[PDB]
């Protein structure tokens, strides 16, 4: 009710960037291949 | 040495009990909360207008029910297709009433799959595997989408969806029977054949193994323990169930090799559940199953009856009872 | 009348405590038979 | 008082779901 | 309003604007006419209250609590019609059709919900004087239907006018001279009527456009489930709006 | 060789495991009084208070 | 109201402040080690090997 | 993990001190059950 | 209503074989920690 709202938006961009920029962080190079 | 590469380097490590992965970023936070309301909600939940019509049906332990008969219940006809979050019901108990936690466990649910689904691929990345293994549990997530999710969507209320329970379970079954006859669509046909044919090779493959095995125990200690973890000579003959197989049925129809053997197995099921998965979904469209009611009649003309009809029959009590205070109208357009 | 509660105090005031004393003596039991090394230890 | 027990049922299962993923039985090769 | 009326219909779906009554503005005097007809009656309760027995420092008399209201935004009553028909000493009204039910469900503290139907059916109003004032103040009786029509199937399928008359999966219970006459009341489905009581209270009236609107209040009684309970006072307030033609 | 009686006294030259076991008796007096406080609401009926 | 035709279900003016501080808060985190980096240094391969 | 505990000792309960505490529950079980039973 | 002979046949049905089940794991370990021969045996 608006001040849950609220609590939501950071809790779901939260983990929504760290999803974002986890595979923007040079993601195809961590194999057991090389490096 | 920065504090995101010390980041990237723990939530990718194979070296943690769980790997977590980047999709572990989404499904550890989805599947947890849509497991804390699960819990909540068919324990202690007040009951629900499902049909719309004010009449609440109890769903939850405390209010007199069992495993069996307890469920979560969907919500409302009121609402249907609606978004109904916590904070668009200006009280919970305005949230509780018209089915609030179904649309919070359903949704927090099928985001939390689809991220399990690409969990397991990315740490078969991180480990040297050959990646599709959740390309079998896309079957799977292909039925849990097809009845929380498009068949919600095609019939435009999620009231229609699958309630989260035993006997509602069966309560959404009878009454896709009665309204799409599921039966005679040969979708369900090809995973009944699916699944029956899926028990059929696991008992089966699993069968000529233990028959082959080599002899590494005495008959004091268990079958099991002449296996040695990571070993590396092979614990069955293989020469020997095929040799068996090669008789039971013919020569012909035996795998010698054995990954197109454990090909197979892979293959049956899943086809044939990515097949009846998109049975559910074009009869949420209400393409429904065939339909030969009528349709066998001697030269004068009079209706000869089928086994059809009798299975009409059984459809027409259905029918006529399903939400038996909801209809205003002769046609169940929904 | 009597308390429909007193069968479960009174049933698993036997059985559980008295599962309980039976468990101590079979694993004194197996250390005797562990130690002894003789048809039993394995 | 019927529903009490249910609750047990359900959240004891949860235990040993619990004991069977963290405290397994390691395998080991050698 | 007028200012309502602007709108198109898809700036005010979705917004929760069509189940609020008008803003009437300003205060004057308006005489019904020979031939008047109340066009435009809408009626919105602002607020609910339940009569419990309440508990005070000692004391456990009946007094009023409020309630949340749980159908979320149903409860307006609109379009209602009738004529004014004027008595020599005192200006009545008497409604004719529009929508004048609207099924809705309050949640008590202790987690009871009392459904009620808020209805004004048959209403006959008598107010003091003949014009209408801004110290006007008509009310009168109205006929709460019952909350269910009596081809209703409770959950084992047992109506008034439809559906089975017995326990349906209890088959020994008719079995000797007294029968299931133990549980004979929730056998017999019976349709009610009670009465309820509006009093309403104009105090803002335009004569140039000849639509009034003020504070009512209402009181009636909740549903029983045709006699499956002892039904419950209920207590409403709000406001209501009229177009006087 | 312990008797049945003095098993848990191998937690007396042990402090780390002294407070894993003191832990766990908080454990479940905390879980009683959540879960006994539970058990009370489902019971208690505010009917009339006086 | 819940079906109002509003970006990203942004009703109020203060639910913005959220967004653009969940985005940039970690964006900022990852310039911190991928950002400031050379744009111009190219690769034939399929992937790359760079650096952290 | 670390290292394993020296204070891992081994529990005894002989064939004598069974029935001692056998006879203890059953003989408090039909002293108390009268009373519980009311 | 409900049949009070219920909770005997499930809180027994569910203590009486776990308990069993318990006790053929224990007995298990003090046989290995029997053969072992350090600290554990006795
Ligand atoms: C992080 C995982 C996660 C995810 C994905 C969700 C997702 C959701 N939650 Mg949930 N929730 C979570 C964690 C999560 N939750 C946790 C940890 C809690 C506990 C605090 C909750 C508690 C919670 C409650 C209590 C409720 C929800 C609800 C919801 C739903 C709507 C919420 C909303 O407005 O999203 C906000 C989403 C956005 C603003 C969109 C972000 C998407 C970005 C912008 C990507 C898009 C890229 C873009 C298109 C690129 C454009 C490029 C341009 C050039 C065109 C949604 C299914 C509600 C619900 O389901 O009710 C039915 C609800 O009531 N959640
Ligand atoms: C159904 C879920 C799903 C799953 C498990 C995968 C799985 C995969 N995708 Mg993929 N993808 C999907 C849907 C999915 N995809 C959809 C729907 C699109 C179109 C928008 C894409 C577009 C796409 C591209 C362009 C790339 C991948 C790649 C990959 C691989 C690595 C993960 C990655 O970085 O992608 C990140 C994950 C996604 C892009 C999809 C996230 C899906 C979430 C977790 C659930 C579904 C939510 C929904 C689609 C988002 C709606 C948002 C809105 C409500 C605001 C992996 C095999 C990469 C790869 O290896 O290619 C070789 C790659 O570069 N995907
Ligand atoms: C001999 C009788 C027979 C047989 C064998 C089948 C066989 C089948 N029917 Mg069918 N049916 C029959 C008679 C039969 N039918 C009759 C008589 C009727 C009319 C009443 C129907 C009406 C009917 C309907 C209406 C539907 C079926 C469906 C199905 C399929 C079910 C498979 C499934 O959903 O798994 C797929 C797996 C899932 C859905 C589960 C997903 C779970 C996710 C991945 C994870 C969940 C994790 C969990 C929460 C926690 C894990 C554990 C935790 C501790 C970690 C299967 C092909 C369903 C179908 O078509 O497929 C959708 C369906 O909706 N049938
Ligand atoms: C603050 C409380 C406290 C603490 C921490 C200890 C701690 C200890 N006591 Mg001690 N003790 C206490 C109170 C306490 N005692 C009291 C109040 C008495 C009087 C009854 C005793 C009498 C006593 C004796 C006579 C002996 C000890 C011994 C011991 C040591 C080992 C315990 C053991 O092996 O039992 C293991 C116990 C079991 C395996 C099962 C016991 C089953 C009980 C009887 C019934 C079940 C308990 C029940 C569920 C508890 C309900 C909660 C209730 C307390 C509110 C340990 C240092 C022993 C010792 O000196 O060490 C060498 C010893 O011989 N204690
Ligand atoms: C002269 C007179 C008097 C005149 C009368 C005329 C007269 C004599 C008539 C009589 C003739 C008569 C009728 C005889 C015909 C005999 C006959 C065939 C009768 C039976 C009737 C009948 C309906 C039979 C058909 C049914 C039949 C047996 C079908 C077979 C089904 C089939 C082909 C299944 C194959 C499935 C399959 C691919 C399995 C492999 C996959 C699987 C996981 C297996 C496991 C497995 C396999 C391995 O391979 C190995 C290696 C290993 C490790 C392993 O895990
Ligand atoms: C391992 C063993 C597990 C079993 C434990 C065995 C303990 C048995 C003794 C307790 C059970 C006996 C209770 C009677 C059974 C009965 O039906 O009661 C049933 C009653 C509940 O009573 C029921 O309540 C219902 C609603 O609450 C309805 O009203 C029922 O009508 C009413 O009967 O349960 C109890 O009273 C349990 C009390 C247990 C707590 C004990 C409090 C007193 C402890 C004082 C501690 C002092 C100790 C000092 C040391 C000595
Ligand atoms: C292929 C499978 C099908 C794919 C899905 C198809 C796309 C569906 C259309 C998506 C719509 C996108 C529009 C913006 C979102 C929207 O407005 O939602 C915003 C809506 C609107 O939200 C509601 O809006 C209402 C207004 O009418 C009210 O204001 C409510 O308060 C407000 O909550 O909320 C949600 O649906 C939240 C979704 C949360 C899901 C986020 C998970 C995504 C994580 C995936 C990982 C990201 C990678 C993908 C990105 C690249
Ligand atoms: C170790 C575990 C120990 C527990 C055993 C657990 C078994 C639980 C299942 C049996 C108990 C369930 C009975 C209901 C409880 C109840 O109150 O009943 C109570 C009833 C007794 O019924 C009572 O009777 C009283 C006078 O007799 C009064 O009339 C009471 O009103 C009446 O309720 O007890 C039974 O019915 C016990 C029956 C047990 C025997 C089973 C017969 C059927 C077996 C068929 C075998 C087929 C198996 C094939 C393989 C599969
Ligand atoms: C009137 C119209 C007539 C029909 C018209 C045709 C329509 C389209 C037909 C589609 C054919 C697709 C061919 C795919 C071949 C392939 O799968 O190879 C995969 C391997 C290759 O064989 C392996 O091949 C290897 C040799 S090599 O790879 O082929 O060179 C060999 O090493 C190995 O031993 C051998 O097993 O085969 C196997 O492992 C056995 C599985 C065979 C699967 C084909 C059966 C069809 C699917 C089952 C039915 C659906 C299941 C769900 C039902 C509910
Ligand atoms: C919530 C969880 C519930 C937890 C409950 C679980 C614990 C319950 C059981 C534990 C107590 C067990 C007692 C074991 C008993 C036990 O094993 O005895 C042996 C024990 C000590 O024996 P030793 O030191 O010889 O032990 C050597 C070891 O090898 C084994 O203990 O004696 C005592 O501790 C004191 C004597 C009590 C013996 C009982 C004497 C009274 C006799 C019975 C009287 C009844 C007949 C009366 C006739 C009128
Ligand atoms: C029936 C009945 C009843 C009931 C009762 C009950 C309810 C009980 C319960 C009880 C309980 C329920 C109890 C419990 C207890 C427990 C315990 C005693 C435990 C212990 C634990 C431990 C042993 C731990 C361990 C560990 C771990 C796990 C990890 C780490 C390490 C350690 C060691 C810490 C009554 C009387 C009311 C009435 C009558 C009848
Ligand atoms: O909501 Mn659940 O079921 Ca699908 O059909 Mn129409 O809607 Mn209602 O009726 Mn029938
Ligand atoms: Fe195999």
């Amino acid at each position: 009710m608006l001040t849950l709202k609220i609590l939501v938006y950071t809790t779901v961009i939260f983990f929504v960037s760290l999803f974002i920029f986890g595979f923007l962080s040079s993601d195809p190079s961590r194999n057991p291949n090389r490096k | 040495v920065s504090l995101w590469e010390r980041f990237c380097a723990w939530i990718t490590s194979t070296e943690n009990r769980l790997y977590i992965g980047w999709f572990g970023c989404l499904m550890f936070p989805t599947l947890l909360t849509a497991t804390s309301c699960f819990i909540i909600a068919f324990i202690a939940a007040p009951p629900v207008d499902i049909d719309g019509i004010r009449e609440p049906v109890a769903g939850s332990l405390l209010y007199g029910n069992n495993i069996i008969s307890g469920a979560v219940v969907p919500s409302s006809n009121a609402i249907g297709m609606h978004f109904y979050p916590i904070w668009e019901a200006a009280s919970i108990d305005e949230w509780l009433y018209n089915g609030g936690p179904y649309q919070l466990i359903v949704l927090h649910f099928l985001l939390g799959v689809s991220a399990y689904m690409g969990r397991e691929w990315e740490l078969s990345y991180r480990l040297g595997m050959r990646p599709w293994i959740f390309v079998a549990f896309s079957a799977p997530v292909a039925a849990a989408s097809a009845v929380f999710l498009v068949y919600p969507i095609g019939q435009g209320s999620f009231s229609d969806g699958m309630p989260l329970g035993i006997s509602g379970t069966f309560n959404f079954m009878l009454v896709f029977q009665a309204e799409h006859n599921i039966l005679m669509h040969p979708f369900h046909m090809a995973g009944v054949a699916g699944v029956f044919g899926g028990s059929l090779f696991s008992a089966m493959h699993g069968s000529l193994v233990t028959s082959s095995l080599i002899r590494e125990t005495t008959e004091n200690e268990s079958t099991n323990y002449g296996y040695k973890f990571g070993q590396e000579e092979e614990t069955y003959n293989i020469v020997a169930a095929h040799g068996y197989f090669g008789r039971l049925i013919f020569q012909y129809a035996s795998f010698n090799n054995s990954r197109a053997l454990h090909f197979f197995l892979a293959l049956w099921p899943v086809v044939g559940i990515w097949i009846t998965s998109m049975g559910i979904s074009t009869m949420a469209f209400n393409l429904n199953g065939f339909n030969f009611n009528q349709s066998v009649v001697d030269s004068q003309g009079r209706v000869i009856n089928t086994w059809a009809d009798i299975l009409n029959r059984a459809n027409l009590g259905i029918e006529v009872m399903h939400e038996r205070n909801a209809h205003n109208f002769p046609l169940d357009l929904a | 009348e009597v308390q429909f509660g007193a069968y479960l105090a009174v049933l698993l005031g036997t059985f559980l405590p008295a599962l309980f004393l039976v468990n101590l003596f079979i694993q004194t039991e197996a250390r005797k038979a562990g130690k002894a090394g003789g048809q039993d230890s394995d | 008082m019927e529903a009490l027990v249910y609750t047990f049922l359900l959240i004891g299962t949860l235990m040993v779901i619990f004991f069977a993923v963290f405290f397994r039985e390691t395998p080991r090769i050698l | 309003k007028s200012q309502i009326n602007e709108l198109s219909y898809l700036q005010v779906k979705g917004t929760g604007l069509a189940n609020r009554c008008a803003e009437v503005v300003g205060e004057d005097s308006i005489k019904p006419k020979p031939g008047a007809k109340l066009v435009d009656m809408c009626i919105e309760p602002k607020a609910w209250a339940v009569e419990e027995e309440v508990g005070k420092a000692g004391k456990t008399e009946k007094k009023f609590v409020n309630s949340k209201v749980m159908t979320r935004q149903t409860y307006t009553l609109d379009a209602i019609e009738g004529p004014i028909t004027v008595d020599g000493g005192k200006i009545t009204f008497n409604e004719k059709e529009g929508i004048d039910y609207a099924a809705t469900t309050v949640q008590l503290p202790g987690g009871e919900r009392v459904p009620f139907l808020f209805t004004v059916k048959d209403l006959v109003a008598k107010g003091n004087g003949d014009t209408f004032k801004p110290g006007f103040q008509m009310g009168g009786d109205f006929n709460t239907p019952s909350y269910r029509t009596g081809l209703f199937l409770d959950p084992k399928g047992r109506g008034g006018t439809t559906g089975y008359d017995m326990a349906v999966a209890l088959p020994a219970l008719q079995l000797g001279e007294e029968g299931d006459a133990e549980l004979f009341g929730e056998n017999n489905k019976v349709f009610d009527i009670t009465q309820g009581r509006i009093e309403m209270e104009v105090n803002k009236v335009n004569a140039e456009d000849s639509e009034i609107g003020g504070v009512f209040v209402a009181t009636q009684l909740s549903d029983t489930d045709m006699g499956s309970k002892t039904p419950k006072k209920v207590l409403t307030k709000g406001i209501f709006y009229a177009k006087v033609d | 060789a312990l008797p049945w009686y003095r098993v848990h006294t191998v937690v007396l030259n042990d402090p780390g495991r002294l407070i894993a076991v003191h832990l766990m008796h908080t454990a479940l007096v905390a879980g009683w009084a959540g879960s006994m406080a539970l058990y009370e609401l489902a019971v208690f009926d505010p009917s009339d208070p006086v | 109201t819940e079906g109002t035709n509003e970006w990203f279900g942004v009703d109020d003016l203060r639910l913005l402040a959220v967004l653009f501080l969940g985005h940039w808060a970690i964006l900022s985190l990852w310039l911190g080690s991928y950002g400031d980096s050379n744009e111009d240094e190219d690769f034939f391969g399929e992937i790359d090997y760079s650096a952290r | 993990m670390t290292g394993p505990n020296p204070n891992k000792q081994a529990v005894e309960l002989n064939r004598t001190s069974l029935y001692w505490g056998l006879l203890l529950i059953f003989v408090l079980a039909v002293l108390f059950s009268s009373y519980f039973f009311n």
